């Protein structure tokens, strides 16, 4: 028995989310219990809407008025319906059923995008090296990205204005609480390294604008 | 109820991961249903199996088969999964969880508490704790309201680590940021916090660290730095 749900949805603030649960055809989307749960990244799954019709549903704690539930019959899918769509509405959302047993039958969850968040330019802060990890001879540069949308990013490391390849891992980007993104990369090298040029650069890219941050091995 | 969890977070191929869960407020043999779920990195809930309260019966997910047990001590009001012979298919946030037995009102069989989670990387590398660092803030940031400093995690296996600042007193204008993977397999975190520069003549700033796997924790002061 399978639940299929779209990997991804957008949706405008103050209209509504529609997001599908297609149940396999060996059940009946009509007399099924239908489970949604909300998750956001670093909690547990938390339960949003208990579907089975209008007549007896309920939220989930703490979930607001302006969700429901609805159920297609021909398509064989339940829906979770989220109105005066908020940007703290952004997150993960797993259907659920039960079968014959009470064994747990999931989804793979679909991520809700709530359109219109203004964009917002990286806070950018680049870190040298410690004089602790230069005894050790060796030198990491820490490049700290924050608060930006949309969450894509292109990351460059130069040193003395030429291009740094070598030694670079930048993490994918990541959805903070306040819905904005964060990222950071770290240029590793040696000591000897690091102190043979006179400056580097963690150059950010966001949407065409670069913000660019700079450390100088003099100190 | 409270649900709350342990168990190692580094199992070696093939061999057995075991976590347990401990509830308060509910005693675990007089009812519901005690279940455990796992989260592999950037993809959806996967259902593992479940134990009755009161009959002990047990379900599994038909693909964990034999390598699953969930049992129930109440002796101590917990509750267990052990699945052996793991592999990476098994690397996975792993949750216990509970619901309300059939014949209840339907609301109750939704998943109603959760275990924090407990990160489960399938490796045959051995640990290694992080070695900490201090950053300075810039001395023309220091000139200026504000500076950021911070902490640098490096080097560690496997997840998680915990980062505090000031013993946990210090929250407001607190980011710590995902960890990198390293080529090396090796993981790497930062931690930075914003504060009035005023503040940096008057208060410590140190930052704790965190890594249970292996058995590390360190406490950096962040020093202060005019060149």
């Amino acid at each position: 028995s399978v639940l299929t749900q779209p990997p991804s949805l957008s949706a405008s603030p103050g209209a509504s989310a529609r997001l599908p649960c297609t149940l396999s055809s060996d059940l009946s989307v009509g007399s099924k219990n239908m489970y949604w749960y909300q998750q956001k990244p670093g909690s547990a799954p938390r339960l949003f809407l208990y579907y089975y019709s209008d007549s007896d549903k309920q939220l989930g704690p703490g979930v607001p008025n302006r969700v429901s539930g609805s159920k297609e019959t021909s398509s064989n899918t339940a829906f979770l319906l989220i109105s005066g769509l908020q940007p703290e509405d952004e997150a993960d959302y797993y259907c659920q059923v039960y079968d014959g047993s009470a064994n747990d039958v999931f989804g793979s969850g679909t991520k809700l995008t709530v359109l219109g968040q203004p964009k917002a330019a990286p806070s950018v802060t680049l870190f040298p090296p410690s004089s602790e990890e230069l005894q050790a001879n060796k030198a990491t540069l820490v490049c700290l990205i924050s608060d930006f949308y949309p969450g894509a990013v292109e990351v460059a490391w130069k040193a003395d204005g030429s291009a740094v390849n070598a030694g670079v891992e930048t993490t994918k980007p990541s959805k903070q609480s306040n819905n904005k993104y964060a990222a950071s990369s770290y240029l590793s090298l040696t000591s000897d390294q690091w102190k043979s040029h006179k400056s580097y650069s963690c150059q950010v890219t966001h949407e065409g604008s670069t913000v660019e941050k700079t450390v100088a091995p003099a100190e | 109820v409270q649900l709350q969890e342990s168990g190692p977070g580094l199992v070696k191929p093939s061999e057995t991961l075991s976590l347990t869960c401990a509830v308060s407020g509910y005693s675990i043999s007089s009812g519901y249903y005690w279940g455990w779920i796992r989260q592999p990195p950037g993809k959806g809930l996967e259902y593992i199996g479940y134990i009755s309260g009161s009959s002990g019966s047990t379900y599994y997910n038909p693909s964990l088969k034999s390598r699953v047990t969930i049992s129930k001590d109440t002796s101590k009001n917990q509750f267990s999964l052990k699945l052996s012979s793991v592999t990476a298919a098994d690397t996975a946030v792993y949750y216990c969880a509970r619901r309300d037995r059939v014949g209840s009102y339907p609301y109750y069989y939704g998943l109603d508490s959760w275990g924090q989670g407990v990160l489960v990387t399938v490796s045959s590398a051995s640990t290694k704790g992080p070695s900490v660092f201090p950053l300075a803030p810039s001395s023309r940031s220091t000139s200026e309201s504000t500076a950021a400093l911070g902490c640098l995690v490096k080097d560690y296996f496997p997840e998680p680590v915990t980062v505090s600042w000031n013993s946990g007193s210090l929250t407001s204008g607190v980011h710590t940021f995902p960890a990198v993977l390293q080529s090396s397999g090796l993981y790497s975190l930062s931690s930075v916090v914003t504060v009035p520069s005023s503040s940096l003549g008057t208060q410590t700033y140190v930052c704790n660290v965190n890594h249970k796997p292996s058995n590390t924790k360190v406490d950096k002061r962040v020093e202060i730095k005019t060149c």
